[PDB]
């Protein structure tokens, strides 16, 4: 399964979340920006590495990162 | 206040020139990368994305089709412009047989005036292989005073079409109604545009190419000719030539339609004087064709209680294979330019492929037939125009998938059922394909791999192991055996090609009995395996437009996006464009083995010459036959042997042609650099030379960016394109100029 | 609205308010996207060279200097006799003047960026001509005409040369 | 409505009454869609244009500039005059006068106030007041139409005929 | 006119009316004095 | 001579190219009639032919063993029209398109809308800037002892 790190410098405006097509991200309490949110990847196990998530982030190198790993049926998108 | 047009729609402004992207939502803030001026041509036209109204998309349309006739009439009004001034028409016109037309003189600069070549009749040009020379002649022009004249009327009428673009735009455009009027339209440009047309064209053919064209074959020169208004106002100089005249309109008012049989006939085969199709069954054929036409366009229901509702027509043809039928494709057709552009192009360019066909098969104009040149770049010119064409119907079938196609409006309709199989419709196809390679593509190699293994016996060939295309033979000897039997009112086969004499004009062959073997077997074979691949590309990229099985919500990317991410194994290429992009090169590869087929079997097996005695010798003298089963063959026998006109052009007046050669080498390996690469690697080359910018202040304010993925590709496939045609195209004019 | 005194059927130009020469001529506005300091400036230098260049002729088919190269009363044959050595010190010495007299600052950009440089004003005056303010107008407007008309007469005389090739007389 | 000149055609809804020689002549509807200043401005053009070349025209064929390149008919003299180059010194002068007629009909069009086809020419008075100008801006216009049809009839005329002065 | 002037100065137009000057010029010179290998002087 | 070339005025295949271009000429003049303008163009490319090569033999030039004048690039004056002095030229051309697009980038780049004035050319300043480059080897050294030709270090780099 790929690997999802989320990086303080997020400013939870929840653009990764809301384009994660197999639902790998959600938005989680925090304190260190001003919506009081950050993202997390507790599901990475359905990750697919289609990299949506760091297409909507606007920081500037990234808050979400997509390092690609080992493969899976799910990681691989197989329907057979 | 009409209720088909708004009046005043759009006020004629300049203000609107000087806003570079004014049409767009995004391209309007104005460019702040390089990467706005690429997006403002790739969205220029697409009207789509630029209103959200279908009337204000129809009305862009419109004008932009009254654009493009103004420009296709500039164009014309430029070639018998070239004609009537910078051509030998009148030298060829008494000399058909001996001069090469030319109509395009070079300027003696740079030492280019070698360009100018001896095409004969005290004239220095370049050869002309469009026929417009044959065409001309075919319309009875005799005088390039007429061309002259012809060419003001070709500008006055591209100025009315720019005028009646903007009249149309700015003055009054047409309503979302009038042009959903579909019934009425196709009333109309059955009969009147087509039909009509056709009656108009017989008019003129029968009052004047015809006395003209059979005076000039007759011996007539052309200063002698009567004019040709003296044809209409005298009943006595046509009714010399076709003594049926004399009794005038009364034959037709009184249904005696056999008394025009003098100059409505039906013989087929060629004019043993200028080796093209009679003119008077030319004429009798524009004729049936107009009354066929005009009949036809009295079919659908437009303002009476009379005709048909073609929405009553397709929702009436349902089936227990189909479900509901065509029911919602009235409303797909009548809501969707896209779709419209899809069937047309599709239809336009196989239009366009059976046109190239029957036009050496059976050559329409005089002498056209024995000017080997101009036979060879028609046939490849339209044939490549239906390729281009067809691939863009694909992909205009492909766009309504993403974009006009709604669910809820296609319920069960063949539409959704094509989608809800279209796994079955690919595998199979996938499966044809590869069958369909397999065997053609691999006997070639085993005849290649058996002839340099010195087994001679093994090929596929003629004299060994033997494909007759017996199907195709059986066609053959029907059309020959027509005339009498089935045509009983024909006096000849529709073309020599079925079968027949060796037609020869000037001991130089017009058409021949084509002849079929093993050869024309594999080719015909590969022909089709081609064709079938382009499909699977075509098909694949219109049915998995939407959704597939990777990407379940495809069509929420659009049409036109790269990928989706290096995620799933990598998702490349997953677009509808992307196979767009992957057809174009099949086509390609499709189209250029189509066009060497032509040019080799016609230069081996039908042109050349005929001896006094009736000895036919040919271009290349057969080698068809025997070496163009194999690749070996092909690349010997073919290539290398007709790429000596090429190659050694130079210092000659075809040096051009090599020219030409050598650059469309470069251009095609060109575009390797942007089909091979990726836009990652060049965006860091750009950050290095923006550093060398900046470092020198010289950094522009517009960023530079690299070419993104999709115009990567688009730059690679037009390149691509670009040098294959026109290498194809240098070594064809050039080896066929030759000889 | 105005109207220019010289085109009286075209509206008044402007940017040339302030000037020695103003008669309203600028019918294709060639002052407004040009600076007209510079536009006086060049205006000036052509109508100063054509100046000396028709006299130049009008000497030469006279007078001319001893010797074989200078011999030749035809101003244009007489650019190709001269030879490229006696024509490229013109040129040089040219330049040199060029650069001292505009103090370095000689492009369209470099003038007049700082101001303080009224357009063809060298200050050379040795003889003293234009101490009195009251003739200073008439004479600025007479060098204006008067280098106007010779460049219309260096034209002129250039080209005579070149379609009969005798001389001017 | 019921325009002057064509009593059963409407008015052309853009010459009312305010326009010299405005007899309401306008069936296809020029108007409608071009500017009025342009279309006189065009017009006034074609009319002195038109008059210099009938005047011309029939002179020439009497009296003949010094020189043999000036002994050939008006019909003939184009291909005589554009060799000598005699038409390239009318060509640049009037390309000349043309380009600052493109200043001035922009400048009409944008505002300004300049009529069309007023150059403010008048060396001689010969229009002293609003009436006398009217009266004859109404003969100008007038003069104008009758020489371009005669200019149209006399060239039409010398070139189906080759005939001299009277060219029946 | 104002806007037209400002549709010619856009960068196509410019650039279309630059390169077939420089072309035109470079074509001209290459007629009036052809087969240039070396410089002339 | 230089590299064992032989001046062009003294080649034997150098007249030989001459005389054979003159022939073929002549030939494809042969099957024309009178004054017509395809012989015109004829004795054009004749009376050009013989005119390129006289002036190739009288210049300075140096032939191979194939008659074809061969180009002495290594730094000698004697040959320096053959790329010295057109070096020279191009250098003046270049400098001055780069010096007039760097300072139009420059003074466009500090105005409220630098893109904007980058697809549409501010003509009036353009005209103006481009007139200035005749001084571009003396602008240039001039802006570089000013330091106001290059930048120390607002230029952006990469991470590593
Ligand atoms: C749309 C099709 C078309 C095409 C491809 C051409 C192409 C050509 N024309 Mg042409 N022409 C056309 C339409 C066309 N014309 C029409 C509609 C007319 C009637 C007005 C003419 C009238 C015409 C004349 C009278 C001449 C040409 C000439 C030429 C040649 C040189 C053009 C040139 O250097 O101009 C350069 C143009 C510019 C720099 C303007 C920017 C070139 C092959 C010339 C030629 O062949 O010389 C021997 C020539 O003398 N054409
Ligand atoms: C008998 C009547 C008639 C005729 C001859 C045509 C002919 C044509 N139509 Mg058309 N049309 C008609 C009725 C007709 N239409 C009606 C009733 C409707 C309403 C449903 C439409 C709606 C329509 C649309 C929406 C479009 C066309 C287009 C076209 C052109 C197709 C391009 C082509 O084949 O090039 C052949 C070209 C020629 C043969 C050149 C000569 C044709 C000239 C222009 C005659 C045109 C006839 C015209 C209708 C007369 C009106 C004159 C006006 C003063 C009223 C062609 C010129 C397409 C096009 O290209 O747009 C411009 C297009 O997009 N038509
Ligand atoms: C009747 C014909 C027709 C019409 C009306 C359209 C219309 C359209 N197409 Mg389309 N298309 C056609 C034929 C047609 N196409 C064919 C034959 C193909 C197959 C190649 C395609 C393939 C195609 C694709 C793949 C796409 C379109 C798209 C579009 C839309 C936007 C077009 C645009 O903005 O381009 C503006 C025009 C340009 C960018 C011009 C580019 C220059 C070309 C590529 C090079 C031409 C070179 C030329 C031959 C000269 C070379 C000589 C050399 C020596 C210089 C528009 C609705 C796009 C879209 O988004 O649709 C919604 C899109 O993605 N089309
Ligand atoms: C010469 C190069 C080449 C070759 C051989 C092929 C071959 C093929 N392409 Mg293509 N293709 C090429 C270049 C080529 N392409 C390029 C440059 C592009 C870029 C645009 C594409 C883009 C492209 C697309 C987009 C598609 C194809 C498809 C296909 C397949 C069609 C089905 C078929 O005939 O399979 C049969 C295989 C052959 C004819 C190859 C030769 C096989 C020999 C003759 C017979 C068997 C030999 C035997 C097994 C050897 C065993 C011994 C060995 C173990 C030592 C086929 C594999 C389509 C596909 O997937 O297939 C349906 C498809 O959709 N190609
Ligand atoms: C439309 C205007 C026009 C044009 C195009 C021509 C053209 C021609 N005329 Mg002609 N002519 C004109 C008006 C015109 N004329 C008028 C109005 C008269 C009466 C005075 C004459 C009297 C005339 C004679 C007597 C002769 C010609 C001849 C000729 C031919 C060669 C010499 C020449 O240019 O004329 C030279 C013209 C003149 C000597 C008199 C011209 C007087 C002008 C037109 C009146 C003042 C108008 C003013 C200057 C406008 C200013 C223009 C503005 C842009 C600055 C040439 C075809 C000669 C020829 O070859 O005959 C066949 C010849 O012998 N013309
Ligand atoms: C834009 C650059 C440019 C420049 C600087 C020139 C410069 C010149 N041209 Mg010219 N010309 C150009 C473009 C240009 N031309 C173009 C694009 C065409 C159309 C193809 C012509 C057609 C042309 C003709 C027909 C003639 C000139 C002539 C001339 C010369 C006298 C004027 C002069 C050297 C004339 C000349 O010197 O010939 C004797 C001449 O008769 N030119
Ligand atoms: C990039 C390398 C390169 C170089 C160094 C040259 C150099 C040359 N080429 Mg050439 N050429 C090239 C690429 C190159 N070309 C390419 C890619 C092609 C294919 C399109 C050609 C096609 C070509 C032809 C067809 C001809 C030349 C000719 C020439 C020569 C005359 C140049 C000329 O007109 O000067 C005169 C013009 C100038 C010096 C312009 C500058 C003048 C300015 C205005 C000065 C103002 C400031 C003071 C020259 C030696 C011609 C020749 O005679 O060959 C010997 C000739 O007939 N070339
Ligand atoms: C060819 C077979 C053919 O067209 O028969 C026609 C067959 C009959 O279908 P329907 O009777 O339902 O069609 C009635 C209406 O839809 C008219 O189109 O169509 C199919 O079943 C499609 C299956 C294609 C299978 C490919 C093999
Ligand atoms: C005289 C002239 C202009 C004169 C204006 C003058 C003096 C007045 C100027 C001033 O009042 C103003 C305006 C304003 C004041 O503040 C300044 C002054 C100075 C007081 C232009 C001539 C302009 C002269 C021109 C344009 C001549 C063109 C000649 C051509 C083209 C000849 C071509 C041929 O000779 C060839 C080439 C080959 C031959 O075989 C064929 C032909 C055709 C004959
Ligand atoms: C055309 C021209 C002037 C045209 C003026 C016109 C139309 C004026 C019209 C007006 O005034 C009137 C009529 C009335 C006014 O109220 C209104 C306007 C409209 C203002 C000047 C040309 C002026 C032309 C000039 C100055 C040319 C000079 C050429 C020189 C010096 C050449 C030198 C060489 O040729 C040699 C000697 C040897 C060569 O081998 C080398 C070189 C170096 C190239
Ligand atoms: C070179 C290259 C670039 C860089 C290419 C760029 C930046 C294009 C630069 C084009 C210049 C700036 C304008 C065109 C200049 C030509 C001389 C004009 C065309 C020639 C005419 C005759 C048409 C990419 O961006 C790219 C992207 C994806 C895959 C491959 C590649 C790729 O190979
Ligand atoms: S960039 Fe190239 S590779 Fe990476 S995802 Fe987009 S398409 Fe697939």
């Amino acid at each position: 399964s790929h690997t999802v790190k989320i990086y303080d410098t997020c400013i939870g405006c929840t653009q990764c979340v809301r384009a994660c097509p197999t639902d790998v991200l959600e938005m989680v309490p925090w304190d260190g920006c001003k919506a009081g949110q950050i993202a997390s990847a507790p599901r990475t196990e359905d990750c697919v590495g289609c990299k949506r998530c760091e297409t909507a982030c606007p920081t500037d190198f990234l808050s979400v990162r997509v390092y690609l790993g080992g493969e899976t049926t799910r990681s691989l998108g197989l329907a057979y | 206040k009409s209720t088909i047009v708004d009046f005043n729609p759009v006020e004629t402004s300049f203000e609107k020139w000087a806003k570079p992207g004014q049409f767009s939502r995004t391209l309007a803030k104005g460019p702040k990368t390089t990467t706005w001026i690429w997006n403002l041509h790739a969205d220029a036209h697409d009207f789509d994305i630029q209103t959200n109204s279908l009337q204000e998309v129809s009305r862009k349309i419109f004008s932009a089709h009254f654009g493009q006739l103004a420009v296709i009439f500039l164009w014309l009004s430029g070639m018998h412009f070239h004609g009537a001034y910078f051509s030998n028409y009148s030298a060829w016109l008494t000399n058909p047989t001996s001069t090469k037309p030319s109509a395009q003189i070079v300027w003696p600069i740079v030492g280019q005036e070698v360009l100018n070549a001896d095409v004969g009749g005290n004239f220095q040009g370049i050869q002309i292989t469009s026929g417009f020379f044959q065409l001309w002649r075919a319309e009875g022009i005799t005088s390039e005073v007429e061309l002259y004249w012809t060419a003001v009327g070709g500008l006055v009428a591209s100025f009315l079409m720019l005028f009646a673009g903007w009249f149309h735009y700015h003055k009054a455009a047409p309503k979302l109604e009038w042009f959903q009027n579909v019934e009425s339209m196709l009333n109309h440009h059955l009969a009147g545009l087509l039909g009509l047309g056709s009656l108009s064209w017989a008019g003129h053919q029968i009052h004047i190419a015809l006395p003209i064209n059979k005076l000039l074959d007759l011996g007539v020169s052309p200063e002698e000719i009567p004019l040709p208004y003296e044809f209409i106002l005298n009943r006595d100089l046509i009714a010399q030539l076709y003594p049926s005249f004399n009794k005038g309109l009364t034959p037709f008012f009184t249904l005696n339609w056999g008394e025009y049989s003098d100059f409505l006939t039906f013989k087929g085969g060629l004019n043993p004087v200028t080796g093209g199709l009679w003119l008077t069954d030319t004429a009798h054929h524009h004729l049936a064709i107009a009354v066929l036409f005009i009949v036809a366009g009295h079919m659908y229901k437009t303002n009476w209680f009379l005709g048909h509702s073609i929405k009553t027509i397709l929702e009436a043809h349902k089936g227990p294979f189909t479900g509901e039928g065509h029911k919602g494709l009235y409303e797909v057709l009548t809501t969707s330019w896209h779709a419209q552009l899809a069937i047309n192009l599709a239809l336009f360019g196989s239009l366009s492929i059976i046109v190239a066909h029957h036009m050496y098969a059976m050559p329409p104009y005089p002498y056209i037939a024995i000017d080997y040149p101009t036979q060879l770049s028609l046939f490849t010119h339209h044939v490549w125009i239906g390729g281009f064409c067809i691939v863009g119907g694909a992909a205009h079938g492909a766009i309504f998938f993403v974009r006009d196609y709604n669910a809820a409006n296609n319920y069960n309709n063949l539409i959704d059922r094509v989608i809800r199989h279209r796994d079955a419709i690919i595998s199979h196809l996938n499966w044809v394909c590869i069958f369909l390679g397999c065997h053609s593509f691999g006997l070639y190699v085993h005849n290649d791999t058996m002839r340099a293994l010195g087994r001679s016996q093994d090929l596929f060939s003629d004299n060994a192991i033997a494909l007759k295309p017996i199907f195709a033979q059986f066609i053959q000897n029907l059309h020959t055996l027509a005339p009498g039997s089935t045509a009983p009112n024909a006096l000849t086969t529709v073309s020599y090609a079925f079968g027949g004499d060796v037609i020869s004009v000037g001991s130089k062959i017009a058409m021949m009995p084509i002849s079929l073997g093993t050869a024309d077997f594999l080719v015909h074979h590969i022909h089709a395996f081609t064709i079938h691949v382009t499909v699977l590309i075509l098909l694949k990229g219109v049915l998995y437009s939407r959704n597939s099985r990777l990407i379940p919500d495809k069509a929420n990317l659009g049409f036109r996006f790269p990928c989706d991410g290096p995620g799933r194994g990598g998702t490349c290429q997953v677009s509808a464009w992307d196979h767009v992009f992957l057809g174009l090169f099949w086509m390609y590869n499709s189209i250029s083995i189509v066009i060497f087929h032509f040019s080799w079997k016609m230069q081996s097996d039908v042109w050349g010459t005929v001896s006094p005695t009736g000895a036919v010798s040919h271009i290349t003298g057969g080698n068809f036959a025997q070496s163009s089963i194999t690749i070996n063959g092909w690349l010997r026998d073919f290539l290398w042997s007709q790429a000596a006109q090429v190659v050694q052009s130079y210092g000659s007046s075809l040096s051009a042609y090599g020219l030409i050669f050598l650059g469309a080498h470069f251009i095609w390996a060109f575009s390797l650099m942007f089909l091979f690469s990726g836009r990652g690697y060049w965006q860091e080359l750009i950050e290095s030379i923006v550093w060398a910018h900046n470092k020198l202040k010289v950094a522009p304010s517009i960023q530079p960016r690299a070419l993104s993925i999709t115009q990567g590709r688009a730059v690679g496939v037009a390149h691509y394109l670009l040098g294959g045609i026109g290498t194809t195209w240098a070594f064809f004019l050039a080896r066929i100029i030759s000889v | 609205k105005v109207f220019s005194k010289s085109v009286p059927f075209l509206l008044k130009p402007a940017g040339l308010d302030g000037m020695v020469g103003d008669v309203g001529f600028d019918p294709l506005g060639f002052a407004t996207f040009i600076d007209i300091r510079w536009l006086r400036e060049a205006e000036l230098k052509n109508g100063r060279v054509a100046m000396l260049a028709f006299l130049g002729f009008i000497v030469q088919e006279f007078i001319r200097l001893p010797g074989d190269l200078y011999s030749e009363p035809n101003g244009v044959k007489a650019f190709f006799q001269v030879g490229p050595q006696p024509l490229l010190q013109i040129f040089l010495f040219c330049g040199f003047l060029e650069f001292n007299m505009h103090k370095g600052k000689l492009t369209q950009v470099d003038m007049f960026e700082d101001g303080k440089r009224e357009p063809g004003n060298f200050g050379f005056d040795p003889l003293g001509f234009g101490k009195d303010p009251a003739k200073r107008e008439r004479y600025a407007l007479a060098e204006l005409k008067n280098g106007r008309l010779a460049m219309i007469a260096i034209g002129g005389l250039v080209h005579h040369a070149l379609v009969t090739g005798h001389a001017t007389f | 409505e019921k325009s002057k000149a064509v009593p059963f055609l409407p008015r052309p809804a853009a010459l009312d009454g305010s326009v010299v020689g405005d007899v309401g002549f306008d069936p296809v509807g020029f108007t409608s869609w071009l500017p009025l200043s342009y279309l006189q401005e065009a017009e006034i053009k074609h009319c002195r244009i038109a008059m210099l070349a009938t005047l011309g025209w029939i002179v020439a064929d009497f009296v003949h500039l010094p020189g043999a390149v000036h002994e050939v008919s008006s019909l003939a003299a184009h291909d005589v005059a554009v060799k000598s180059g005699a038409l390239a010194q009318i060509l640049i002068w009037t390309s000349i006068a043309e380009a600052i007629s493109v200043i001035a009909i922009s400048q009409m069009l944008e505002g300004s106030g300049r009529q069309p086809g007023d150059f403010k020419f008048d060396p001689l008075n010969f229009a002293k007041d609003e009436k006398s100008l009217k009266k004859m801006q109404l003969s100008e216009l007038k003069n104008g139409r009758l020489a371009m049809l005669a200019f149209s009839g006399i060239v039409t005329q010398a070139a189906l005929t080759g005939h001299a002065f009277p060219y029946m | 006119m104002k806007d037209f002037l400002k549709y010619l100065s856009t960068a196509p137009v410019l650039l279309t009316a630059w390169l077939t000057f420089t072309a035109g010029f470079v074509i001209e010179i290459n007629r009036f004095y052809p087969d240039a290998l070396t410089f002339p002087f | 001579d230089i590299g064992g070339l032989n001046p062009c005025k003294d080649s034997e295949v150098f007249q030989k190219r001459l005389a054979k271009t003159v022939k073929k000429l002549e030939n494809r003049l042969k099957k024309y009639e009178e004054g017509t303008p395809p012989q015109i163009a004829i004795q054009q490319q004749i009376t050009q032919t013989k005119q390129r090569f006289t002036r190739y033999a009288d210049s300075n030039l140096l032939c191979g063993n194939d008659g074809l004048p061969h180009l002495i690039t290594d730094g000698r004056w004697s040959h320096g029209s053959e790329f010295l002095l057109p070096s020279i030229l191009f250098l003046y051309i270049s400098g001055w398109i780069g010096w007039v697009g760097r300072k139009y980038i420059r003074t466009v780049g500090q105005t409220s809308n630098p893109t904007e004035k980058e697809i549409i050319i501010d003509v009036p300043l353009a005209i103006s800037i481009m007139t200035s480059g005749f001084l571009w080897p003396f602008a240039a050294w001039q802006e570089f002892l000013s330091g106001d030709l290059i930048a120390s270090d607002e230029t952006i780099t990469t991470s590593p």
